[PDB]
C-alpha cells in the first residue's frame, strides 16, 4: 500500500462530487435560467393561497442573497426532493388537450390585456427619457466619430461628384459641336 | 400640380413633438421614440463595425 | 474595376454580350484571336460582339436605393419577430406544463394538510 | 399562401426538404448565412437544399395621401412589434414567479410528511 | 445578365427628409424639363 499523487485525486474528486451536490440542490429556477426584495408587497398579499404564498415569497428573498436575509437553513435537500418529486408525479391524450386549451385561454387573456393598454404612461417615457439618455448618447459618440472620419471623405465624395455633372456638360456641348 | 404650385406634401413630424404626461395616442408616441431608438442604435452599430473602408470603397 | 481575367485594373474596359463579364480590350482580343471564345463559359464570341446615351446620371447614393433601403429595414425586422414568436411558443408551452404540474401538487398539498391535522385530531382526543 | 417566417404573401418562394416549410428566398437566406439551420425544426440544411416553388395587385384607391398611408404604417408596424416583445418578456418574468413557487411548495410537502410521519407514530404507541 | 452606397451617419429622416426630397426633386425637375 503506496498511494502518491492519488489522495490529492481522490480529495479532488471529493470536492467535485460535494460541488456537484450544492448547486443542483441549491434551487431549481436559480440554476436553470431567468427582482426586486419587497416585505411591503408580502405584507399586502397575505390577505391568494393565504399560506403558500408567504412561503413562497421568503424563500424568493432567502434565494435572493429595505432586504434583512434570515434561513438559509432550507435547501440536504437532495434526497428529500427526489421523493417528492417522484410521489407528486404519480399523483399526476386527455391531459394534453386540457393543458393547450388552457394555454390558448391565457394566451387569449394575455392579448386582451396588451391591447386595453395601448401611472403606467409616466414609466414608460421615463424609460425612455433613460433610452433617450443612453442611446443618443451612444449615437453622438458614433456619429462624431465617423464625421471625423466621413465628412472628411464626404467631401471626396461630394466634389468629385461635383467633377461629374461639369464632365456631362462639357460632353453634350462637345457632342453638338461634333 | 405640386411643381406648379411649388408647394411640397407635408410629412409628419410628431415624432419629435411628443411630451411626457400625455393622453393614449401619445402613449403610443413615445413608444414609438423608443422603437426609433433601438432601430436607430442597431444602424449606427452597422455603421461602426464597417468603418469607413466601406465609406472608402465606394 | 478588374479585370476576370487578369486581376489587374482595365485601362480600355469591354463587356462581351455572351457571358456578361467587364474584360480588358487588350487581354480578351488575345484571347478571341487565339480560339474564337469567351473566357468564363466558353460560348462563342467574336471580336465584333466584344463592345466598349443621352439621359445624364447621378452617382448611386443612400429614390431606387432608398426603396431597396426599406426593404432592407424590414426584411430584418421580420426576423426579429421570429426570434420573438419562436421563444413565445417555447415559454408558454413550459408555462402550460409549469401550471399543469402546479394544478396536480395542490391537490396533494390540500389533502396533507387535512391528513396531517386529522391525524393530530386523532391522537390528541385519544 | 404565408411564409412561415414574416407572413408576407411569399413573391419567390423556396421550400426547405428538410421539413415541409415554404419560405421566401430572402428570408430563409438571411437565416441560414447566420446558422446552418431550419428555422422551424432546427435540422441542418444548406442554400443549395431549397427549391424554389395566385398573384393579385392590390389597387389601393383613387398620391399625397399615400405618402402619409405609409407613414402611418411603418408607425403601426413599429408599435404591433414593440407590443409582442413587452408581452414576451412578462410572460417569462410571470413563468419564472410559478418556477419558485412551484419548488417551494415541494419542500413544504417534506415538513408536512414529517408531521404526518410523526403523528403515525404517535398513533400506534 | 457590386456597388456600394455608404448610408449617411443621421440615418425618421429616411421615412421624413430623405423621402420628401427625393419626389421634390422628381416633381420639379421634370416640370422644369417640360418647360424646357
Amino acid at each position: 500500500l503506496t498511494p502518491k499523487e492519488l489522495l490529492p485525486h481522490d480529495s479532488g474528486q471529493e470536492d467535485n462530487e460535494r460541488s456537484n451536490i450544492k448547486s443542483g440542490k441549491q434551487l431549481k429556477s436559480r440554476i436553470r435560467k431567468f427582482f426586486a426584495s419587497l416585505p411591503s408587497p408580502k405584507n399586502d398579499f397575505e390577505i391568494l393561497s393565504e399560506d403558500e404564498k408567504e412561503e413562497d415569497a421568503e424563500i424568493a428573498e432567502y434565494e435572493k442573497e429595505e432586504d434583512n436575509f434570515i434561513e438559509p437553513p432550507s435547501q440536504d435537500a437532495p434526497r428529500v426532493s427526489l421523493v417528492a418529486v417522484p410521489l407528486a408525479y404519480s399523483t399526476l391524450k386527455n391531459n394534453p388537450q386540457s393543458a393547450i386549451d388552457n394555454k390558448y385561454n391565457l394566451l387569449v387573456a394575455n392579448a386582451i390585456n396588451k391591447e386595453p393598454h395601448m401611472e403606467s404612461r409616466m414609466q414608460h417615457i421615463t424609460q425612455g427619457r433613460t433610452s433617450m439618455k443612453i442611446q443618443f448618447k451612444t449615437a453622438m459618440p458614433p456619429t462624431e466619430v465617423l464625421l471625423e472620419s466621413i465628412q472628411s471623405k464626404v467631401e471626396s465624395i461630394e466634389q468629385l461628384q461635383r467633377k461629374l455633372q461639369h464632365v456631362q456638360p462639357l460632353e453634350q456641348q462637345n457632342n453638338e459641336m461634333c | 400640380a405640386l411643381y406648379t404650385e411649388y408647394l411640397k406634401q407635408r410629412n409628419n413630424k410628431k415624432r419629435r413633438t411628443p411630451d411626457f404626461n400625455d393622453d393614449d395616442d401619445t402613449l403610443f408616441l413615445e413608444e414609438y421614440r423608443r422603437k426609433y431608438p433601438r432601430i436607430d442604435t442597431s444602424r449606427y452599430i452597422p455603421n461602426e463595425s464597417s468603418e469607413v473602408s466601406l465609406l472608402g470603397i465606394v | 474595376m478588374l479585370c476576370a481575367i487578369s486581376g489587374k485594373v482595365p485601362r480600355r474596359p469591354v463587356l462581351s454580350p455572351k457571358s456578361r463579364t467587364i474584360f480588358e480590350k487588350s487581354l480578351l482580343e488575345q484571347y478571341v484571336k487565339d480560339t474564337g471564345n469567351d473566357p468564363i463559359t466558353n460560348e462563342p464570341l467574336s471580336i465584333e460582339e466584344i463592345v466598349e446615351s443621352a439621359q445624364q446620371a447621378s452617382l448611386t447614393e443612400s429614390i431606387p436605393n432608398l426603396l431597396t433601403s426599406l426593404q432592407n429595414e424590414w426584411d430584418a425586422i421580420m426576423l426579429e419577430n421570429f426570434k420573438l414568436r419562436s421563444t413565445l411558443d417555447s415559454l408558454t408551452k413550459k408555462l402550460s406544463t409549469v401550471m399543469y404540474e402546479r394544478d396536480a401538487a395542490k391537490l396533494v398539498a390540500a389533502q396533507l394538510l387535512m391528513e396531517k391535522n386529522e391525524d393530530s385530531k386523532d391522537l390528541p382526543k385519544s
